[PDB]
């Protein structure tokens, strides 16, 4: 089809790099950087995947 | 940055961004023709801008430099972010005014409890997504090595340090990555990472600039 590729994280650790680098969730909604996506899919339980690169 | 507020006219010239069609890091200006910041911040192509207070509305005595040349540090790790430093050597050298100067680095290394002024145009919201025009401020004073690694057991290196409150509600956010941690009228610190922003017992932690005072001026004198 036309789908989104899974978050993944490479900090192994307790936290996220300060970058601004958006991608974009198949939720509609920008999110800073591909690590603040997997720790809000691991935190709240989700999957959110990435459309894209850059803001939604 | 969470819980800060305007910075004052000039209050901070030394802060640089990082650009790469849009704002996605901050910087300090080390010399008139260097800029340090985070590895993480690393891009292929980087135009900084200097100088400015409000990012979207020009005041007149902006900047546009593009990064000449860009260096990451060469033991820079993705994974663990220790080394998390790099410098940025300005195409040309910056007009220096009350509105663009120079930062000197530490002569020490960060002692417990110093009052340092954070800075940048990254996130002022610890949920979601409120990236503000006017540029950021926030005094946070160094926190002990105790403190700092019970924060954040084993993945404080000998190159980090925290800054902030343990209480939390203030901290650097998303897009302040690279910009300064000075104290005393000295860059001690580079805006590295955190669990969140201004979470309790999660203060950002920042690179410790001093232990990277040699590699600094050797890194520049070799490509002047």
């Amino acid at each position: 089809d036309s789908l989104g590729r899974e978050a993944k994280c490479y900090n192994e650790l307790n936290g996220c790099t300060k970058i601004y680098d958006p991608v974009c969730g198949t939720d509609g909604n920008t999110y800073p950087n591909e690590c603040v996506l997997c720790f809000e899919n691991r935190k709240r339980q989700t999957s959110i995947l990435i459309q894209k690169s850059g803001p939604c | 940055i969470v819980g800060g507020y305007n910075c004052e006219e000039n209050s901070v010239p030394y802060q640089v961004s990082l650009n790469s069609g849009y704002h996605f890091c901050g910087g300090s200006l080390i010399n008139e023709q260097w800029v340090v910041s985070a590895g993480h911040c690393y891009k292929s192509r980087i135009q900084v801008r200097l100088g400015e207070h409000n990012i979207e509305v020009l005041e007149g005595n902006e900047q546009f430099i593009n990064a000449a040349k860009i260096i990451r540090h060469p033991q820079y790790d993705r994974k663990t972010l220790n080394n998390d430093i790099m410098l940025i050597k300005l195409s040309s050298r910056a007009v220096i005014n009350a509105r663009v100067s120079t930062i000197s680095l530490p002569t020490a290394p960060p002692a417990t409890g110093t009052k340092c002024l954070i800075s940048g145009w990254g996130n002022t919201a610890s949920s979601g997504a409120d990236y503000p025009d006017e540029l950021q401020c926030l005094d946070a004073p160094v926190l002990s090595q105790a403190k700092c690694e019970a924060s954040y057991p084993g993945k404080i290196t000998s190159n980090m340090f925290c800054v902030g409150f343990l209480e939390g509600g203030k901290d650097s956010c998303q897009g302040d990555a690279g910009g300064p941690v000075v104290c005393n009228g000295q860059l001690q610190g580079v805006v590295s990472w955190g669990d969140g922003c201004a979470q309790k017992n999660k203060p950002g932690v920042y690179t410790k600039v001093y232990n990277y005072v040699k590699w600094i001026k050797n890194t520049i004198a070799a490509n002047s």
